[PDB]
């Protein structure tokens, strides 16, 4: 076969990922734009993710492959900032390219490489923070804001961000040794045609949909304390079946025993799913105890976390009857029952953990509601995400533009021919907010030179460890058109999809610029 | 559809102007077959220097000569927007558009421009010739063409206008400034700062002589000579020979006293400067160092029509014949060393008025020395301008005059029924090249500056009277700005005379092509 | 640059060649094929399903005239062009101008909201509920037709089709339902052989063709029940492999005796509710038949499963697999009508938002030309009851646009109001191409409509029979607002798409 080598070969990697960043760079970013792929069979796709429109992409190329497998990785873990690594890794490549006619070596520029990633990982964990500013100021508001920008429920968002991120706050806990990791589902939302969509009042625990059937009923009793019995048996008569054509006192019976274990075991909260009979629910009213017809088979498996509680299959188990007194009891203040419009709800507060809430969308119509309910779990997936990590870097080319400033004078202090890779590398990382802002018709030349010029006095007072008008964490806002910083902006990212990403670039640019020879058979 | 390769061929030299306009404009560099580099910025000068191939090329090139015959100024300005006419005009031709109703909309959207020149006269130049009221006329004309030079050159050429101008008012019969009432004169060596300004012409050559300079004595008479020094012959043949040495004693002694002769009377006469247009023999160069008369020869024919008319000579076709009344007077005339070389220069003091004045540039860059002795050339015309046809009335200048005419073409469009709207709406958006080139070539956003301009001279007013700044124009920044910033802070003003001459001539330039249906051509 | 000009020329090529496609003076089209036929019609739809295309712009193009001929019968030819046009009135700004696309995409969302908003105040209200006025909507697509001898019988057959499906409700409570219309599933028609055209009517449920299977059996209840059921009635088998081998002669009467008890067995699972009518999607067995007489009900067998979910709008009764897990809520109470007899030597059944309407005319042919021509008549009057306002044909609503269009984006003074001229200019070529298929001059009828926006109303069109100005509402010329709304909106949505692209992947 035919056998290449020489400065031919390190052409043609810089044209080959010169393609391939073509194909990301207008993808890098929300503002990105769908594309087509088109094969020999004539069909299509339209999809707006550069991650699978690499896995679909046919390159032959020795090391336009080696960007195939490497954009695979980062989609079954991190799943996110794929298309950063490949403009990242292009521009890496270009770089390197000139420094040939420079006379330097290629291990040098690799053994330049990894010795500035380690110090770089050093410098990204000094600027790393936790989630600050939640007096006095806001963070987490600004995140449901952008998102709801595209929807109805943007306009009255500012409202509706305080009662869900307040909510969210405090759902956390401590799981398998103080995890502190947030549930993906959680907070099930209702909806009602109460007053206005601005009149939503945020309920600090559970809510459940459902009525009292009859009103003979106290709404509020057991003030001091209330156990609340999660029974998924209902106390309605039992029939045979509802395909059998039609003993009383044996059906009537069993009833009668279900409620004796009842009013014994001191429970004023009774929830069943089928409903309760009529003979059942007078032995409630001199009990005073709340009975709940119909009840959802989905609500009640999340009562049994909120209020400690247990989910009952059947009172058939082993040869006894009964509820289990006192086992599947839980702590709880107090159940009060406020009159709603529409639909009434009932307020459950004070368990025992729970940790959690319950926000209840009040609007005009239902119509407008589910579209607002979809949305606010699009809306919380961010945030969820976020927030699952405890450790977040601000986005938006702050991580680049930092680090390009102080690679300048940390370069000095290695040297020995390692300096000139040194400042190759942080030079590359200015593409990131250059090639971000081409879709957003900023002039990508004007803000990347002004981001510059903000984070050079930034880093000036910081050792001194005193300042005055000098702040961190300068960001760029495409939708404004102005300079902000991201924290507040609402855009933030996690360390752990920072920190893979760009430890995996380097790593296939090192196999890249290894490769002397092309042997094709 | 060779109508519309044919602005095509145009379009590639349309970016060749657009590149001109503006300070970012630069000389172009072409060598000719002869062994000889022409180097100007100025572009009508540049097409004589250019061989044209498609004969409709031409018509604009008669179109732009003609600006810089009459006003000299503004030749950027017809090229550009005559070039831009057919672009306009192209669309209306694949919309389906006739050419005879394009043409018939550009002569009542030309007549509607003419009557709004007038409304739009800000302030009014009352030629009082003063330095520093000539100093607003003559910036913009010095801009646009070579940068950090505009103040220097400012005080240097308003300074040699005021020379050459009596002492007048109100008086329009007579004319008095000329178009070689300056000359531009350059030498190797010094800086702009160190330059001067002289009241009459600037001789480099040498005197050829041992007298350097002449007196202080007042009212120095000159004299020109436009025969050769020699003894008086036969004027047919008349070659002097030797046939024997007994007449070489009588020969050379016969001239040497002869010579002597004519010398004696003319410097009785007070005449102190002799003016010999053609050569000079050994002899001659003897008894004029006794006399202390300065030796001049100034073979060019040309350099003699602007002396005539300053200290007053005549040029005499014999020689020996001193007449007081045909006799020049200079009231002073110093040889002083300037740009590193000692050279003989002509001036005055109070009487004998010059009407001829030369400036003398110097510097140490050979390109941009040729550069500013065409780009003087430029500003001479300038002040011819200021006549009687509309002299004083000037308009804001810096792209600030196209965008106005913007918002009054549009309001006529649709006052006008017919199919004429078609013609009127493209005429006006035509004039949206200017501010863009300055722009674009600037460095500048289209989307940032351009939507500015727009909203700079269109605003809500709540009331019928004007208001707030409409002398905004166009900026060309290079530093850094926000928004657009007013020009009557830098006087930047553009005469009426000029814009309204430059009107009529593109107007008829891109007539002539759009009326163009058919091109027969032959090979020579 | 050059692979935004390729997006550009690719669906303007396409627009440019229907640009005859559109009125009613539309030019025929000859298209040609390997085989030695040719498409001799007009119609857009057909032409662009038999052309060939190669950059997939096109192919998004082709899509898109499929959703929209399912919405309305008219206008397909209408969205492309307009599509088509906005590209190349935008061609010399994204790329002479060096205009960003997104810029353009921003530009287009923002005048389609001010687009929308002058064509309603452009609009007239009309009344709905008058029966005489929905029949001259319909007639537009009437006449011209193979149809025109029944066209009055056609305007109260189409007006009784409509009127059936459609049902008016509305509260600010729940919002606003839309009336909840669906042409395909709901007002999907049935055409029976045979009949008249004028006894034809709209029942309102689904028509089986079988019959009852016993000879003496009540033709009239009172409140008939449907129950509908998945799992037929017969001897069924075990799921496992079964082993049956008879050798004694008293082992047949096991066979037997199995046999009845297996049927009456899935009998009793159903009589614990006592319905008055049983419905089996399967064939029934001859067995189950006296089971179930006794009980009072009926067994009607052979019933198509697509059907069954239009019984559930009339019924209730929830589809169930096995007959052990029938509900009782299935019930088929307050039917209406379940007379049994023949209609057209037929025998047929009555169930009576969702319905099957029964078609009935002279021969099956006759019938055939019915179906397309009142599918394309309904599209017109639903667009009536999506909202009581009509506007005016002939390319008066594509002027209204462009006039107001140009007077807004003057005040805005940003960068959106270069787009802002070539969307005006785009929204003018729909009326002019109609002026190049009439004989007019283009250039002297466009500027002279364009100055009437100004004095007179924007209803003023142009005629093509005529071919010179003249109002729209004096002569009789109107067409509903949705498809005016359909048109604008998807047009520019389809037109944004194609800029987003800038490089073409090739691969797999």
């Amino acid at each position: 076969g035919e056998k290449i080598s020489g400065d031919d070969i390190r052409n043609q990697n810089v044209l080959a990922t010169m393609a391939v960043a073509n194909v990301v760079k207008s993808s890098l970013g929300p503002v990105g734009l769908d594309k087509m792929l088109v094969d020999d069979i004539g069909d299509f796709t339209v999809t707006n993710d550069g991650a699978t429109i690499l896995s679909l992409l046919d390159v032959q190329h020795p090391a336009g492959k080696i960007l195939v497998e490497l954009a695979q990785q980062q989609d079954r873990e991190i799943g996110d900032g794929t298309t950063s690594v490949v403009i990242i890794a292009s521009e890496l490549l270009k770089r390197a390219n000139e420094l040939v006619k420079n006379k330097i070596h290629p291990t040098t520029i690799i053994t330049g490489f990894r010795v500035a990633l380690r110090e770089a990982i050093r410098f990204i964990n000094e600027v790393l923070s936790t989630s600050v500013d939640t007096l006095g100021k806001e963070t987490l508001i600004n995140i449901a804001k952008t998102s709801m920008s595209s929807k109805i429920i943007g306009a009255d968002s500012d409202f509706f961000s305080n009662m869900v991120v307040d909510a969210l706050l405090a759902v956390k806990t401590q799981n398998s040794k103080g995890e502190i990791k947030y549930p993906v589902k959680a907070v099930n939302v209702l909806k009602a045609h109460g007053k206005s969509a601005t009149e939503s009042l945020l309920v600090p625990g559970y809510a459940l949909n459902c009525t009292v059937a009859s009103q003979a009923m106290p709404k509020r009793i057991a003030g001091g304390n209330v156990k609340i019995a999660c029974l998924d048996l209902n106390l309605q008569k039992a029939r045979m079946a509802m395909g059998v054509q039609i003993i009383r006192k044996r059906e009537a019976g069993i009833v009668l025993e279900r409620v004796k274990k009842i009013i014994d075991a001191g429970a004023q909260v009774v929830l069943t799913t089928k409903g309760i009979d009529d003979l059942c629910l007078k032995e409630f009213v001199e009990a005073k105890i709340m009975g709940v017809r119909r009840c959802k088979k989905e609500d009640l498996r999340r009562i049994a976390r909120a209020t400690g509680a247990t989910l009952v299959s059947s009172m058939s188990n082993l040869e006894g009857e009964e509820t289990f007194e006192s086992s599947y009891l839980g702590l709880c203040d107090e159940v009060v029952q406020a009159k709603f419009s529409d639909d009434e709800c009932i307020l459950i507060k004070g368990t025992s953990k729970h940790s959690s809430s319950s926000i209840i969308l009040r609007g005009a119509n239902d119509y407008s509601l589910d579209e607002m309910e979809r949305s606010l779990h699009d809306s919380l997936s961010v945030v969820k995400r976020t927030l699952e990590s405890g450790n977040v870097v601000p986005g938006g080319g702050c991580v680049e533009a930092a680090l390009n400033i102080y690679l300048d004078n940390f370069a000095t202090t290695v040297g020995s021919r390692e300096q000139l890779a040194i400042a190759e590398f942080a030079a590359a990382l200015l593409i990131i907010p250059k090639t971000l802002a081409v879709n957003a018709a900023k002039d990508s030349s004007e803000l990347v030179a002004k981001l510059r010029s903000y984070h050079a006095a930034s880093q000036m007072a910081k050792p001194e460890d005193v300042k005055r008008r000098s702040y961190r964490n300068y960001g760029l806002d495409l939708i404004r058109g102005k300079i902000v910083d991201e924290i507040h902006a609402g855009v933030l990212e996690p360390t752990i999809s920072k920190v893979k990403s760009l430890k995996s670039a380097l790593e296939a640019c090192v196999a890249i610029l290894r490769i002397d020879t092309m042997i094709t058979v | 559809g060779q109508i519309i390769k044919s602005i095509a061929a145009i379009r590639e030299l349309h970016q060749m102007c657009l590149t001109s306009m503006g300070p970012c404009g630069r000389n172009k560099i072409i060598v000719n077959h002869l062994g000889k580099i022409i180097i100007t910025n100025d572009a009508a000068t540049m097409l004589r220097e250019l061989d044209i191939v498609h004969p409709a090329v031409k018509v604009l090139v008669m179109a732009t000569e003609q600006q810089k015959i009459d006003m000299g100024d503004g030749t950027n300005l017809v090229m550009i927007l005559a070039g831009e006419l057919l672009n306009v005009s192209e669309k209306l031709i694949s919309m389906g558009l006739s050419a005879v109703e394009i043409i018939q909309g550009y002569n009542m959207a030309r007549k509607f421009t003419l009557k709004e020149l007038d409304e739009m006269v800000v302030g009014e130049i009352t030629d009082k010739n003063d330095k520093n009221e000539l100093l607003k006329m003559i910036k913009p004309v010095i801009s646009s063409k070579k940068y950090g030079s505009e103040d220097i050159l400012s005080e240097l050429v308003s300074e040699a206008v005021s020379h050459v101008l009596p002492v007048a008012q109100q008086a329009g019969e007579i004319p008095y400034f000329n178009v070689d009432s300056i000359r531009v004169v350059k030498i190797m060596g010094g800086s702009l700062s160190n330059s001067t300004v002289i009241k009459g012409m600037v001789f480099n050559r040498e005197p050829e002589g041992h007298v350097k300079s002449l007196s202080e004595d007042k009212k120095h008479k000159v004299a020109v000579f436009t025969c050769p020094l020699d003894i008086a012959n036969t004027e047919t043949k008349g070659t002097v020979l030797l046939h024997n040495a007994q007449e070489m004693l009588d020969f050379s002694k016969g001239e040497e006293k002869q010579i002597d002769a004519m010398m004696k009377e003319i410097a009785d006469m007070g005449v102190e400067c002799i003016v010999a247009g053609a050569g000079v023999g050994e002899l001659a160069l003897h008894y004029l160092n006794r006399y202390g008369i300065l030796v001049l020869k100034v073979p060019s024919k040309f350099e003699l029509r602007r002396l005539c008319r300053v200290c007053g000579a005549t040029p005499l076709p014999r020689l020996g014949a001193p007449t007081p009344e045909e006799l020049g007077l200079v009231e002073t005339v110093k040889t002083m060393e300037i740009g590193g070389d000692r050279v003989t220069v002509f001036k005055q003091e109070q009487g004998e008025i010059s009407r001829t004045s030369t400036i003398i540039l110097r510097g140490a860059t050979q390109n941009n020395l040729d550069d500013i002795e065409r780009a003087i050339d430029d500003g001479v015309a300038a002040v011819k301008g200021l006549m009687k046809p509309s002299g004083g009335k000037l308009l804001p200048g810096a792209g600030a005059t196209e965008i106005e005419l913007i918002s009054r073409i549009t309001k006529y469009g649709e006052r006008t029924p017919g199919l004429l709207q078609l013609a009127i709406k493209q005429f006006a958006v035509a004039f949206e090249v200017v501010p863009r080139t300055l722009a674009e070539t600037a460095g500048l956003d289209v989307n940032e500056v351009l939507p500015n301009l727009y909203a700079a001279h269109n605003v809500t007013e709540p009331g019928a009277v004007k208001t707030d700044h409409l002398y905004k124009g166009v900026d060309i920044d290079g530093e850094s700005d926000e928004g657009v910033k007013d020009i009557r802070e830098e006087n930047i003003y553009d005469m009426l005379a000029t814009k309204k001459f430059a009107i009529n001539v593109a107007t008829e330039a891109a007539t002539t092509v759009l009326s163009i249906d058919q091109i027969i051509m032959a090979k020579k | 640059r050059q692979a935004q000009i390729s997006n550009i020329t690719a669906a303007k090529a396409v627009a440019d060649v229907i640009r005859t496609c559109l009125g009613p003076k539309a030019m025929l089209k000859m298209l040609l094929d390997p085989m030695g036929g040719l498409v001799l019609t007009n119609d857009g739809h057909a032409i662009l399903r038999e052309i060939d295309v190669a950059h997939p712009a096109a192919k998004s193009m082709l899509e898109l005239s499929r959703t929209q001929d399912e919405e309305v019968g008219d206008g397909t030819t209408t969205v492309i062009i307009l599509a088509g046009e906005i590209l190349a009135q935008c061609a010399p700004y994204l790329i002479e101008k060096n205009i960003h696309p997104v810029i353009i995409i921003q530009a287009l969302k923002k005048a389609l909201t001010d687009a929308l908003e002058v064509i309603k105040q452009v609009s007239k209200p009309v009344d709905v509920e008058n029966d005489a006025a929905m029949k001259k909507l319909i007639q537009a697509s009437i006449g011209t037709k193979y149809v025109i001898h029944w066209s009055e019988k056609m305007c109260e057959l189409a007006l009784d089709a409509v009127k059936t499906v459609r049902k008016d409700l509305g509260q600010t409570v729940e919002g606003e339902p839309n009336f909840e219309i669906d042409i395909k599933r709901y007002v999907r028609v049935e055409k029976i052989p045979g009949g008249d055209v004028l006894d034809s009517r709209v029942l309102k449920g689904v028509l089986l063709n079988k019959d009852v299977v016993h000879p003496k059996m009540s033709r009239h209840i009172e409140n008939p029940r449907v129950v509908l059921l998945d799992c037929p009635l017969e001897y069924k088998k075990g799921e496992s492999q079964t082993n049956i081998e008879i050798e004694k002669e008293e082992d047949w009467n096991r066979i037997l005796q199995i046999e009845e008890e297996q049927v009456q067995l899935m009998c009793e699972q159903i009589l614990a509710v006592r319905p008055t009518l049983v419905i089996t999607e399967k064939g029934v067995s001859d067995l189950a038949q006296h089971y179930l007489l006794k009980g009072g009900c009926s067994v009607l067998r052979r019933v198509k499963k697509s059907d069954n979910n239009r019984i559930a709008r009339v019924t209730g009764a929830t589809i169930v697999n096995r007959v052990e897990d029938l509900k009782e809520s299935d019930v088929g109470t307050n039917c209406g009508l379940f007379k049994v007899e023949m209609i057209g030597d037929e025998y047929f059944s009555f169930l009576d938002k969702a319905c099957t309407i029964m078609l009935r005319g002279g021969s099956k042919d006759i019938l055939n030309e019915i179906d397309r021509n009142l599918q394309d008549a309904m599209a017109v009057a639903r667009n009536v009851m999506l909202s009581p306002s009509l506007s005016p044909g002939g390319g008066a609503t594509e002027m209204a646009v462009s006039v107001k269009l140009a007077e807004k984006a003057k005040q805005l003074e940003g960068i959106q109001q270069w787009p802002y001229q070539a969307v005006a200019d785009a929204m003018e070529c729909i009326p002019r191409t109609l002026i190049q298929n009439a004989g007019g001059d283009p250039i002297r009828l466009l500027s002279q409509l364009r100055a009437k926006h100004a004095q007179g109303n924007f209803t003023t069109g142009i005629d093509g029979d005529k071919g010179k100005i003249v109002d729209m509402v004096s002569y009789g010329i109107w067409e509903p607002e949705v498809i005016k709304q359909q048109s604008v909106k998807t047009a520019i949505e389809s037109a944004c798409l194609l800029l987003r692209v800038d490089d073409i992947v090739s691969g797999v």
